[PDB]
């Protein structure tokens, strides 16, 4: 792929006390045209690992089929399959950011940003990124696109450090994640306000939360707004 | 002249390929391994012989899953039988790449059988050392199919092969003569156990274990799946009884 056409906008992600909270819009954008609603962005792997791809949507079916396959393949000849030797979200990052810097060094990769969020055997969170480039970093907090830029600052306001991650609770992770897809939603011209929200705790699984709409939104105050300085009706 | 069975692919003065029924003969010198078609969907069973007490119980696999919804397991040389089933997953998997729906069983089983033929065709490869006994449920129901050395394969109600192949074939005779409308999965599991369980005593000389897979559309929703814990018990507890 050298030039994006179906393009997935912004994927955000954090950390809380017992595990990751990822969450996506449902929209494929043709360029500047709202073409497609309820894409979902969010891939489930087993029930310890969520996949958040933004980019090229194309890319992103390649790469369903892809995880897909790597399940199909675990499976084989893995009567563990259900236990110590299931999909940790390690593997499936590692082997997804191999894949990108793969694509990427041979002048053809997958333009995505993908943000890999699970929990480990361990019971350990999980939270990594990929790029086209293969760029690999964790952070408590994660986003790609507008979302690296705008959800990143109000994310880290909950968890600045490492420190901060047992602090956190899940109704706080949430609904900063919320607030983030909101303002998202305020302010990127390719957001959407349906999205999709996985939360993976330690304890209670994985809660795959669809058709969710940005709420509590504030507009009343563009009935004062009159011209664009000296105009007062 | 002589000399007919020293290469594969050969027809003799007859028509036969010597080697063939060699590899024939080398399967039915593998331990019993049997299928039965249910209602819907397919059970498979099969005798591990414990060779010593060092092997570790309800480990060594037998039976192989291809895709998410097919079962194989072959009687004969064990190698073989891997290889024929690498092969039949890297079939599967393109199917499913190139036409998004899963393979369905009688593809599977075509793909298996022109590969055993091509297998059959050059005097630079051996033939096949295992038949194989697969199935699995698709969008048309359960499907049980038996697939030869000789590249030969058919659509079975049920199917067995290996040492005890006989007398399994007649207790699966028997089974579909008192059961015309049809067997259930967990009845084809006991079953199988029984059937298993009777053709051990063939070579009563070391014990042995059972093993179980089944795929069901309403007991496994359609994904082959193996017989574990209280359902395998159960049905070795059903053969013990069934034997006395």
């Amino acid at each position: 792929t050298q030039q994006p056409i179906v393009t997935g906008t912004s994927v955000i992600s954090m950390k809380y006390d017992n595990g990751v909270i990822i969450a996506a819009d449902n929209l494929g954008s043709y360029g500047s045209l709202l073409r497609f609603n309820g894409v979902e962005r969010l891939i489930p792997v087993g029930d310890n690992t969520v996949v958040g791809i933004s980019g090229d949507i194309s890319d992103m079916q390649h790469i369903e089929r892809l995880l897909k396959d790597l399940v199909t393949e675990n499976a084989y000849d893995n009567p563990l399959a259900d236990a110590e030797e299931a999909l940790e979200p390690s593997y499936i990052f590692e082997y997804l950011a191999t894949v990108m810097y793969q694509r990427r060094s041979k002048m053809n990769p997958l333009w995505n940003a993908i943000i890999v969020a699970g929990v480990q055997s361990n019971g350990d969170q999980f939270l990594r990124y990929v790029n086209l480039l293969g760029v690999t970093y964790s952070s408590p907090t994660l986003a790609t696109g507008f979302g690296a830029h705008m959800a990143n600052p109000l994310l880290r306001k909950v968890v600045d450090r490492e420190s901060d991650i047992p602090k956190t609770t899940v109704q706080v992770a949430e609904e900063a994640i919320v607030n983030a897809m909101r303002v998202l939603y305020y302010r990127d011209a390719r957001s959407s306000r349906n999205f999709s929200l996985a939360i993976i705790d330690k304890n209670t699984g994985l809660t795959f939360k669809k058709n969710l709409q940005v709420e509590n939104m504030k507009w009343d105050f563009a009935k004062d707004i009159k011209g664009y300085g000296t105009q007062k009706i | 002249g002589t000399g007919y069975d020293l290469s594969n692919s050969v027809f003799s003065p007859d028509g036969r390929n010597f080697q063939v029924e060699y590899a024939v003969k080398a399967v039915e010198n593998g331990t019993t391994s049997i299928g039965i078609k249910c209602n819907d969907g397919v059970v498979f069973a099969v005798e591990k012989l414990i060779t010593s007490k060092l092997l570790v119980p309800q480990k060594n696999v037998k039976i192989q899953v291809v895709d998410r919804h097919i079962g194989c397991v072959y009687s004969g040389l064990i190698p073989d039988g891997r290889h024929l089933v690498n092969r039949g997953r890297e079939e599967a998997a393109s199917f499913k790449k190139l036409y998004k729906t899963p393979i369905p069983i009688p593809a599977f089983a075509d793909r298996l059988g022109q590969y055993v033929q091509a297998h059959t065709l050059y005097n630079s490869v051996r033939p096949f050392g295992v038949s194989t006994i697969f199935g699995g449920v698709d969008k048309n129901g359960a499907h049980l199919y038996m697939l030869e050395p000789s590249g030969s394969y058919w659509g079975y109600k049920g199917a067995a092969t290996g040492k005890g192949r006989q007398s399994a074939k007649a207790e699966l005779e028997k089974l579909v003569d008192h059961h015309p409308e049809g067997l259930s999965a967990r009845e084809a599991v006991k079953q199988a156990a029984k059937i298993i369980y009777l053709a051990h005593e063939d070579n009563k000389e070391k014990d042995f274990e059972l093993e179980i897979s089944w795929c069901s559309l309403s007991e496994t929703n359609g994904l082959h799946k193996f017989v574990k814990g209280d359902l395998l018990q159960e049905a070795i507890d059903f053969a013990q009884k069934e034997i006395n």
